[PDB]
């Protein structure tokens, strides 16, 4: 199958910026290349087909170029709607897509406000303990959370989730959950989440002592 | 006007089959081919195959022998059946109008969940505030299948609300959190209740979040 | 000197109008104009006619008529929205050379409100304007290597042309700048040929000569001084060529800063030729849904008078158009066949023709298919029989499975019996079609809680059909 290699994988830009996304085919695909825009929870939308042909109802700020193996998509002046995922597709042989390019809003650095939540007494009664660490409204997306249970760092007992970039302030939020059994939770005292971000000179540790309130 | 409307979300056990429908409107259905494209959570787009206007089919090599694409000329409906389902078949399934060199019209997608898990209602636990602004929330734990809807004060509280994407646990159940950042002064006057809905199990829970 | 009709130095027409520029001479007359395919050229013994039914702003330019063995008219097509006809968007000169930016004004009435803009205002630039030629940047400096636009004042508002990019090259030392036209030549014994070897320099002291197979030719040189450069041109005219004229022609130029050389090969042939070939086998086999490009290489002399791609193949005759080409004595013709459908299998013929005759190359395209399986219950001579039909290319094999319970696929645990039919009855085996095979399974008694699956395989894939009564 023909591989479609997209560059970059991620792009940060501001409203008004000119943005270029490239795509390379593992073999010659003539001009049988299309560009799709996809926003979360929505289906993809056709932007360009025949390498440079704009589809009906697509604004003039979107343009396509290329022949053979190297193709480009250009958005000449970014509008707030333009922030989405863009995919290139070849239709010379079995249809294949590029891995995507995420286009997000470039804004000023904002450090996360860290919050830790001990497990509720209602939860502990069922026999499990979920410790939650909240990283509120930060920029850029890149943040790190480490769990510490009595200065012992933890591997494989936590899951994290991130919100989409905020429509208002263009920030991100993260939630990490540490799951232990009631037996395991009561073997230790100090529960801590250690946060690393660009908006921080040194890692922020928010913690609690089990029993103490 | 020019649309393809897909059938609702599906939940299946490994080894079962799923048959997804896709109804055309606004154009001569029999004049264009129909392709099915799938997208796994957090992943890219994967073409599954085409059904031509003549009735013929060309399936993606990876799904050959396991996938069937059909059409119903009378109802302008395209169908896609996928057999011997496995966990990695969990994806959003799209039908799209195949103009050979591009997919111009797309269906809204059909979520297909393949899991050995059974319908289970969630457990809503508070995320009580510690001590300017404070954060409080809810932990919606151990539910199947997706989704859950979460509201704060029955829609009255929207500003500063963050409902995080569901996380799939090793157990096969899902878990999520909804947090909100309110002023510290309001913790002794205002009442905060998170409203959690899980239609698949008919679980409607209203949980009051207060400090310890 | 030839005579032009209309006998005026310049002409102004509106877009849409019919323009007819007729040149008449004692012998043959030759027109040389900037746009095509806009102009329809008709040419006889004494005359040549440039014609158009729909005048476009792109028809604006100077039309020069020459009698080989000069006269000109300037046409202006006054487009109320298009004041500029840009001939080239790329202009390259050396430093201290005058650069012409070919912005052709479509209305002579506009001249005094015309200005050169640098995409926007330039620095210390000396320019003049010509309504016929465009702007000239005098003694081009290295700093003047930028993107310019031409402004025309229409209704008190500035109207810009498409950007013209100026590239001013640094004048470094070295042997004189070389030119050899043509880069390649092919002629039939008895025809005429022109080989022009020229050299330029900023200094008048330099030598230039044309050599044929390392033997210097006695060509008289035409020395000139044009655009801050000295030129020496050697025109080699061969009245009637022969196998003695064939070979390597070298244009050699030298001065106090070196000796330089450029070459061309002149081929002399006994008669017109047309040779067709392909790097690809004419017999092609590809899987359905795959893309394919059918390429033919054409070495021809004189120029081709016609070429096409034809679908001969057994299915619906939708004809190519699809067809693209690159390179003039060599050409590659490519028929693009993206995501091949089953009706696109068959014969594709490429034909080319020139004064030497016609030639064709025919490709045979066979498509591969994974198996498609159908199972039905029938009665052959009173006995109950399960009939399995499997279609695909190459020819598939068949396998029967009987298993406990109602299922889409019989599993190792539920499977009660297996019958293999590696070579079933061949039902249909026509070229550019799927091969259809048939397996019959006589079933004496068929129970309730069971299903009969027929699986078929070939090199491309697998197909299946489970039968539950
Ligand atoms: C592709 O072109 C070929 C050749 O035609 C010539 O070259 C082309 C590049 C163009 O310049 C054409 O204008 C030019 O004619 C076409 O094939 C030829 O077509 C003619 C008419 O269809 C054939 O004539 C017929 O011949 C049979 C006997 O075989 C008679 O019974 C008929 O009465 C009739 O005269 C001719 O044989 C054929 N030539 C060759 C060399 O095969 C071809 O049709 C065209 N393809 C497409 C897609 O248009
Ligand atoms: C059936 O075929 C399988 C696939 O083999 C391919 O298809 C067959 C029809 C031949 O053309 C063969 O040369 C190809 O490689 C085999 O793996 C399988 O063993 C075959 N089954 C039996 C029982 O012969
Ligand atoms: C030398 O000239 C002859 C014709 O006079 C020609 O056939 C031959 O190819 C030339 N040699 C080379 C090396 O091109």
């Amino acid at each position: 199958d023909i591989q479609m290699t997209q560059s970059p994988s991620s792009l940060s830009a501001s409203v008004g910026d000119r943005v270029t996304i490239t795509c390379r085919a593992s073999e010659d695909v003539n001009t049988y290349v299309s560009w799709y825009q996809q926003k979360p929870g929505k289906a993809p939308k056709l932007l360009i087909y025949a390498a440079s042909n704009r589809y009906t109802g697509v604004p003039s700020r979107f343009s396509g170029s290329g022949s053979g193996t190297d193709f480009t998509l250009t958005i000449s002046s970014l509008q707030p709607e333009d922030f989405a995922t863009y995919y290139c597709q070849q239709s010379f042989s079995y249809p294949t897509f590029g891995q995507g390019t995420k286009l997000e809003i470039k804004r000023t650095v904002a450090a996360p406000s860290v919050f830790i939540f001990p497990p509720s007494d209602e939860q502990l009664k069922s026999g499990t303990a979920s410790v939650v660490c909240l990283l509120n409204n930060f920029y850029p997306r890149e943040a790190k959370v480490q769990w510490k249970v009595d200065n012992a760092l933890q591997s494989g007992n936590s899951q994290e989730s991130v919100t989409e970039q905020d429509s208002k302030d263009s920030t991100y939020s993260l939630s990490s959950t540490l799951t232990l059994s009631k037996a395991d939770y009561e073997k230790h005292k100090v529960y801590a989440c250690e946060v690393t971000h660009q908006g921080l000179s040194s890692p922020v540790t928010k913690s609690f002592n089990r029993g103490e309130c | 006007q020019v649309q393809l409307v897909q059938s609702g979300a599906e939940v299946k056990k490994p080894g079962a089959s799923v048959k997804v429908s896709c109804k055309a409107s606004g154009y001569t259905f029999t004049s264009y081919d129909i392709s099915w494209v799938r997208q796994a959570p957090g992943q890219g787009l994967e073409w599954m195959g085409v059904i031509w206007t003549d009735g013929g089919t060309n399936y993606a090599q990876k799904l050959q022998g396991r996938v069937t694409m059909t059409t119903d000329t009378s109802t302008s409906t395209a169908y896609m059946e996928l057999r011997s389902l496995r966990s990695d078949d969990t994806a959003v399934y799209y039908c799209a109008r195949d103009q050979r060199l591009y997919f111009d019209v797309w269906g809204q997608g059909t979520t297909v969940t393949v899991s050995s898990a059974s319908t289970k209602g969630p457990s809503v636990f508070p995320l009580a505030p510690s001590s300017g602004t404070a954060a409080l929330g809810c932990l919606v734990k151990d539910y199947f299948p997706e989704p859950v809807t979460v509201s704060w004060n029955s829609g009255a509280l929207t500003s500063g609300v963050h409902t995080f994407p569901a996380v799939l646990q090793s157990s096969g159940l899902y878990s999520l959190s909804s947090v909100v950042t309110v002023p510290s002064s309001s913790l002794g006057t205002q009442t905060y209740i998170c409203n959690v809905n899980h239609k698949p199990s008919n679980t409607k829970v209203d949980k009051k979040v207060e400090p310890k | 000197i030839p005579v032009i009709e209309p006998s005026v130095p310049e002409l102004v027409v509106k877009p849409g109008a019919t323009v007819t520029l007729r040149c008449v001479g004692n012998g043959s007359v030759e027109w040389d104009g900037p746009p095509s395919p806009h102009w329809t050229l008709y040419s006889d013994g004494s005359s040549s006619i440039l014609s158009t039914n729909n005048a476009t702003f792109q028809n604006t330019g100077t039309y020069r008529c020459t009698e080989p063995g000069s006269a000109a008219i300037h046409l202006y097509v006054k487009d109320p929205a298009r004041p500029w006809n840009v001939l080239a968007q790329e202009v390259v000169v050396f430093e201290d050379q005058d650069a012409l930016l070919p912005c052709l004004l479509t209305d002579p009435v506009l001249e005094a409100g015309v200005s050169l803009v640098r995409v926007p205002l330039m620095r210390h630039t000396n320019y003049s304007f010509s309504p016929w030629h465009g702007f000239t940047i005098h003694r081009a400096k290295f700093i003047q290597s930028q993107d310019y636009q031409c402004s025309a004042l229409m209704g008190g508002r500035k109207v810009m042309s498409i950007s013209i990019r100026l590239k001013v090259q640094k004048v470094i030392p070295g042997p004189p700048a070389l030119t050899l036209v043509p880069a390649e030549l092919v002629r039939i014994r008895g025809e005429a040929a022109q080989i022009v070897c020229s050299a330029s320099s900023v200094d008048v002291n330099f030598d230039v000569f044309l050599q044929h197979n390392n033997t210097k030719l006695a060509i008289p040189q035409q020395s000139d001084f044009h655009n801050n450069r000295y030129q020496k041109v050697l025109t080699l005219n061969l009245d009637q060529v022969d196998f003695q004229h064939a070979g390597n022609y070298s244009c050699v130029a030298s001065n106090v800063q070196g000796k330089h050389s450029t070459s061309m090969f002149f081929r002399v042939v006994e008669s017109a030729y047309l040779n067709l070939s392909s790097e690809q086998n004419l017999i092609q086999e590809v899987t359905v849904g795959e893309g394919l490009n059918l390429k033919v290489m054409v070495e021809a002399y004189p120029g081709l008078q016609g070429f096409n791609w034809t679908y001969l193949g057994p299915f619906s005759d939708h004809q190519p158009e699809k067809l693209a080409n690159a390179t003039t004595y060599r050409h590659t013709f490519t028929l693009s066949l993206p995501r091949l459908k089953p009706s696109e299998a068959g014969r594709y013929s490429f034909l080319a023709r020139n004064p030497g005759g016609w030639r064709a190359l025919t490709f045979e395209l066979t498509l591969r298919y994974p198996p498609e399986v159908s199972v039905i219950w029938t009665f052959i001579n009173g006995s109950g029989t399960l009939l399995c039909a499997a279609s695909g290319y190459p020819q598939p094999n068949v396998t029967w499975l009987q298993c406990s319970g109602h299922t889409d696929r019989c599993d190792e645990a539920q499977v009660l019996q297996v019958w293999d039919d590696p070579y079933p009855e061949v039902l249909s085996q026509e070229p550019f079609h799927k091969v259809t095979v048939q397996s019959l399974l006589t079933v004496e008694t068929l129970e309730h809680n069971q299903t009969y699956e027929c699986r078929a395989h070939n090199s491309v894939g697998s197909g299946s059909w489970a039968f539950i009564p």
